[PDB]
């Protein structure tokens, strides 16, 4: 058999990548690179094989042939006695989520206030709020709708990228990997937390996970889910208990992609790699926890149950789903 | 309907 490369962005996901491949005797090694889009790269090139990842992504790579292998699962709100890797996913909702305390805005008033996201091209962070508000507004000038933001992958002299911070040393501002202090899910968040943004274009998941004890980090130790709100299309704003009637989309899962031809071995390794380091694996939590970062969220979120197989062999674009494709595509135009 | 971006 054959080792899988794995795709690691930025340096803590390759730190995690590195202490999977020691734990796994090599059967997977690491390739790094600084973006995700530069990941996807290396795996056209051949020089790795696989990475997992959010759904605007999945769009970049799919549109260059690079199929889906299996899906990011996380507990089912609705019991099943279906195994994990069998059971089908369901969506995660994508929000806006502002503080309580802001107390006039709305969805219908963002124009010039402050933005964070988790990272341009993504799918709660950029391609459905974005999409939307270019909708919305009839115009494609969504570079200058907030007045400041923090978008990962922007240009870092713009507006876009005003409000990011860079790592410990101020360096690095706004690219679009974990050393960005504001990037992904959870920097999007701290930058709402910190008030840094007006809102955070993030998942619904989030809020639970770094509010009321559920994250001890520093930044997130003392934040209560009371203090913050939906915003919902119609303009009205809601407690983060009300997700399923107050968010902007339902996205499809991240998942992981290769190419056609290394599929179906990225899927067996994979499948055993989870049974030793997933969540109840044979070596989780004594050796190694495929699903745990610190809250960090690298390589996987960690709040994956398992990685499940796909029904039906589905392109990227059945993955997507149409509408959301299009939605995308749409956008893009503006570009 | 595009192609790929790189
Ligand atoms: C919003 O996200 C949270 C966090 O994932 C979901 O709350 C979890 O729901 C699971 C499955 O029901 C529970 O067993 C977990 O205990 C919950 N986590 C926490 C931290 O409370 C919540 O269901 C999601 N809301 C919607 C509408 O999907
Ligand atoms: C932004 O608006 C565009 C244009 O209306 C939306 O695109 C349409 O989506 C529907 C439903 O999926 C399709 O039947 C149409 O064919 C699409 N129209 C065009 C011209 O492509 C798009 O969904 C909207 N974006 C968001 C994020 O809601
Ligand atoms: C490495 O992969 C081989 C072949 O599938 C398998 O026999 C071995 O158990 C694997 N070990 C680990 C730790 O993943
Ligand atoms: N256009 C469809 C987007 C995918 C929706 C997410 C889901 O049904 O799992
Ligand atoms: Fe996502
Ligand atoms: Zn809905
Ligand atoms: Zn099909």
């Amino acid at each position: 058999y054959t080792r899988v490369v794995w795709c690691a962005v930025g340096p803590e996901e390759q730190k995690k990548c590195q202490q999977w491949s020691q734990q796994s005797g090599q059967n997977v090694t690491c390739a790094t690179a600084s973006t995700t889009d530069d990941c996807i790269v290396l795996v056209l090139k051949g020089e790795a094989d696989a990475l997992n990842l959010d759904g605007g992504y999945i769009y970049t790579a799919g549109k260059c042939g690079l199929v889906p292998v299996l899906a990011e699962n996380r507990k089912s709100s609705k019991h099943s006695s279906l195994d994990c890797v069998l059971r089908p996913t369901e969506g995660y909702l994508a929000v806006a989520v502002v503080k309580k305390a802001n107390e006039g805005l709305t969805w219908n008033s963002l124009k010039d206030k402050k933005s964070c996201h988790t990272a341009v091209d993504r799918t709660a962070g950029w391609n459905i709020p974005m999409g939307l508000i270019v909708n919305q507004t009839g115009s494609c000038a969504f570079d200058e709708f907030f007045s400041q933001s923090c978008a990962p992958g922007a240009d870092p002299k713009s507006r876009l990228c005003a409000l990011c911070a860079g790592d410990d040393q101020g360096l690095d501002k706004c690219v679009p990997n974990s050393k960005e202090k504001y990037y992904g899910y959870t920097g999007a968040f701290r930058c709402l937390a910190e008030d840094v943004g007006d809102v955070a274009f993030v998942k619904n998941d989030t809020v639970w996970e770094n509010t009321n004890g559920e994250s001890t980090a520093d930044w997130a130790k003392n934040l209560k889910r009371e203090d913050f709100r939906l915003l919902c299309l119609d303009g009205t704003r809601k407690p983060v208990t009300e997700a399923q009637s107050c968010h902007l989309a339902v996205a499809p899962n991240h998942a992981v992609v290769s190419r056609s031809d290394r599929a179906a071995h990225v899927e067996q390794v994979l499948l055993h790699q989870q049974a030793l380091f997933g969540k109840n694996g044979k070596n989780c939590p004594d050796k190694f926890c495929l699903f745990k970062s610190e809250t960090k969220n690298l390589l996987f979120n960690d709040n994956t149950e398992c990685l499940a197989k796909l029904g039906g062999r589905p392109t990227y674009e059945e993955y997507l789903g149409t509408e959301y494709v299009t939605a995308i595509a749409n956008l893009k135009k503006c570009s | 309907l595009e192609a790929c971006a790189f």
